[PDB]
């Protein structure tokens, strides 16, 4: 009756055959899986590649799923995600910065990253307000390619940070990148600006803590879980069916993750 | 018959020597709104960063 809805994003074809065994094991055939390529709500996505129609990738330390070696640590990294375009098309991270070296006109592009800086931005504030952190640290790639779009996101985080009455230390990737793999617990809430390495980084800090799902606010309003690899894609499905109303079975793909991590679908 | 005529004899010449001359300002008047458009064209050099960003190098 009920419908999950997987995205495939750059994810081999084992991870998603894994991860219908599971949801269809678990489930027991009450709710449907069906696959697409584009969902606002019950939506589990698969793969390192973000999806269509996503603008925030938020991603926490969950406490029941805490490595041994990350225990106690507590720190919120949101990954500003801009609209995305067709895989041809040329996307708003590189139009925003190759146009306006070209000359083109850059208003709508520049209307459009405003917009999902903004979405972002309150997304970060939220976080930090409701964790009780004073200071934020935004995270811009220093490369003099992008040179316009990072400039763009300081210009508009930073505002609607500091309107909202927060503060921001603006920092690069590499340092960043090596304080939250080696000392994560001097950073409440680090945003993160649109780039592959930052992308990269939030899938290595995923990891690191010992595999964990992670959130994306689309545009039409809600959360939708995403994953990559066993352990990850286990613990969406978890919090997905916990999300549909289903705290046994929740409770069991999180056991079973946590134990078998590559091998959940025989485990449980 | 006599005078109307001799007088257009003295006007033809004059007349002749204006209207070449008209002829000749109109001639110059078109050389002179003559101009070469040099058109300028995006250059490919952009198009070859676009080419290589899409590919996430």
């Amino acid at each position: 009756s009920k419908q999950l809805t997987f995205i495939s994003a750059g994810a081999t074809a084992a991870v998603l055959q894994s991860a219908s065994a599971i949801v269809s094991k678990v489930a027991g055939g009450r709710v449907q899986t069906k696959t697409a390529k584009e969902a606002g709500r019950h939506a589990v996505v698969v793969g390192p590649e973000t999806p269509i129609g996503v603008h925030t990738a938020v991603t926490e330390v969950p406490k029941s799923a805490q490595d041994p070696l990350f225990s106690g640590v507590s720190t919120v990294v949101v990954r500003a995600v801009l609209p995305r375009a067709a895989p041809d098309s040329v996307q708003l991270r590189d139009a925003l910065d190759v146009y306006a070296s070209a000359g083109i006109d850059t208003k709508e592009e520049v209307r459009s990253a405003t917009e999902a800086f903004k979405k972002s931005a309150e997304v970060a504030v939220g976080k930090a307000k409701a964790k009780g952190v004073k200071r934020i640290v935004l995270v811009v790639k220093q490369a003099s390619k992008h040179n316009c779009i990072n400039e763009l996101f300081k210009k508009i985080s930073t505002e609607t940070i500091e309107s909202a009455g927060l503060t921001t230390e603006v920092v690069g990737t590499a340092a960043v990148a090596n304080q939250l793999i080696v000392n994560p617990e001097s950073l409440g809430v680090v945003l993160l600006n649109d780039v592959a390495a930052t992308e990269q980084i939030e899938l290595a800090f995923a990891g690191v803590v010992g595999g964990v799902s992670r959130v994306y606010h689309t545009v039409e309003g809600g959360k939708i879980s995403a994953g990559h690899s066993f352990k990850s894609v286990a613990l969406a499905v978890a919090q997905e069916l916990r999300e549909l109303g289903l705290s046994s079975e929740a409770d069991k793909v999180e056991a079973a993750a946590s134990k078998n991590p590559r091998a959940v679908v025989s485990a449980l | 018959d006599i005078m109307v005529p001799s007088f257009v004899y003295n006007k033809l010449p004059v007349i002749h020597f204006l209207q070449e001359k008209r002829a000749e300002q109109k001639l110059r008047r078109v050389l002179d709104e003559t101009y070469t458009e040099w058109t300028e064209e995006l250059d490919q050099a952009h198009v070859t960063d676009a080419i290589t960003r899409s590919l996430n190098i």
